[PDB]
């Protein structure tokens, strides 16, 4: 009574942060189990760092506005959520950004710590219409796991922050989208087997093969107790 | 009488249970009608048709 | 007639109607998303319908 | 990395077959994942023992009718497919069932060996009616997993098959029904932990703690190929 160990035959790297990790052949009814387990772990359990809290002077809430800018404060918060940050040592870093003049302010303008770096320096955050426009923010970079929205964040928190502290969502997990496709493979005896094709696309700080390896490491560490 | 029989048998009176997806573990967003149907097997066999 | 006959029929149509229809206050109404990939991530995580 | 590890805490057998087994504690978002994965593995690939060949004396094919018994020989083969047994030591045993006189032929009348334990001594196989009636079958119990039918076995049998071996289909898996539950775990400093309550229902042969440990062994063996090779 011995199972059928798979053999990794293909990693078709579409882009610098894309992958098609074909893994054939598995037992009948195991590709769905492995794919669903890895998808749930990567979507709601993989740890990472993300922008969580931002304080911008001149505005009081997300329904307000600012002068001297093209986009609004809602699109500013959206572009700040889309930022991909890595923090190595600590788990709560406060970052500042001050820019004046005509030009698209990017992620290469902000201050960086020794363990805090940005993997997309060309990430556009906002723009300025006025030469005298001075946009200022204080960006708090937390560290968690999974995904917590601002609605359940304000419903779980209870302290009264100073008004002007904007709540943005937290993209804690580094994988942006993973979708598995279970095909049907063939060994010459057993034609009823299958084949797992994981299409994973992440943001920076993590390569997709390392993401799947860390997810499998997390599931193995969770299962580690009741083994032979 | 059908709903009275369903309320006797300790079942949901609407006839539909909350089916979980066996493939991925998640719950279907709507209640799905479950119940026993008397299925036949006709005499048109694919061994004789192919 | 010059219309496509390779068309979704009754099951793909029911699925796509249930996708692109909208309720009033279902789950997680009124957020802002970075795009289609984050919308798919929200649904398959279960924080939004 | 603030993960916690689960442990088998309570194993309560409500019946001899139905046996609820808990798992505690699990992080938020891991109860449903581990519960669904363990349910799929335990329903698909649990190794057990089942009846594979039956050789009734004086009987050529399954569609015959023996004199003395009430049940047809196809009904005897179905009642023997429904037999539950647990072979301890070997992987291929041969049982013997000799019975005469008037009365039902229960499963407890099988002359078991030193390492074959029948778990259901009320499984009625036959119904002997005549006083001079007798039945002497040589049941063969193999060991495997899954469902191996008679057509697959006669396709994989390159050697000859004699006349008399009524080939019974093989349902090896001893797990018939299983459902988990993700409750709220009671931990004195964390309120965001969820326990897993697996409400198994076996054939009476397998051990539930051995079933969960074998399922986790299969899952870890499958994830070794994900950890190692990229």
């Amino acid at each position: 009574t011995e199972f059928l160990k798979p053999r990794l035959v293909d990693i078709e790297q579409v882009s610098s942060t894309h992958a098609k990790v074909t893994l054939e052949p598995l037992e009948r009814g195991f590709g769905h189990t492995l794919g669903n387990a890895l998808r749930r772990i990567l979507l709601s359990s993989m740890p990472g760092c993300a922008v969580t809290e931002v304080e911008i002077d001149g505005v009081l809430h997300e329904y307000s506005t600012k002068e001297g800018v093209q986009e609004d404060i809602l699109e500013i918060l959206l572009n700040l959520k889309g930022l991909a940050v890595r923090v190595q040592g600590k788990d709560e870093v406060i970052l500042t950004l001050n820019k004046s003049g005509i030009g698209p302010v990017t992620a290469a303008d902000i201050t960086h710590d020794g363990d805090v770096e940005i993997v997309k320096p060309q990430h556009v955050i906002c723009h300025l219409t006025d030469e005298n426009a001075s946009i200022s923010m204080r960006i708090k970079v937390q560290r968690g796991r999974g995904y917590v929205p601002a609605s359940t964040r304000i419903h779980s928190e209870e302290d009264e922050r100073p008004i002007g502290r904007l709540l943005v969502d937290a993209c804690y997990s580094p994988v942006e989208r993973i979708a598995y496709n279970v095909e049907a493979a063939r060994v010459e005896q057993r034609t009823d087997l299958d084949k797992l094709v994981i299409e994973m696309e992440t943001n920076g700080t993590i390569d997709p093969e390392e993401a799947i390896r860390r997810a499998a490491t997390i599931l193995a560490e969770q299962l580690e107790a009741f083994v032979d | 009488e059908i709903k009275e029989l369903l309320k006797l048998g300790d079942l949901p009176t609407s006839g539909q249970i909350r089916l979980y997806d066996g493939r991925t573990g998640e719950q279907f967003e709507r209640p799905v009608t479950v119940g026993y149907m008397y299925m036949l097997k006709l005499n048109h066999l694919v061994d004789d048709k192919m | 007639n010059g219309e496509p006959i390779i068309v979704p029929s009754q099951d793909v149509v029911l699925g796509l109607y249930y996708m692109t229809r909208d309720c009033v206050n279902a789950k997680g109404e009124g957020m802002v998303l970075t795009g289609p990939k984050e919308a798919e991530r929200l649904y398959r995580s279960g924080l939004a319908s």
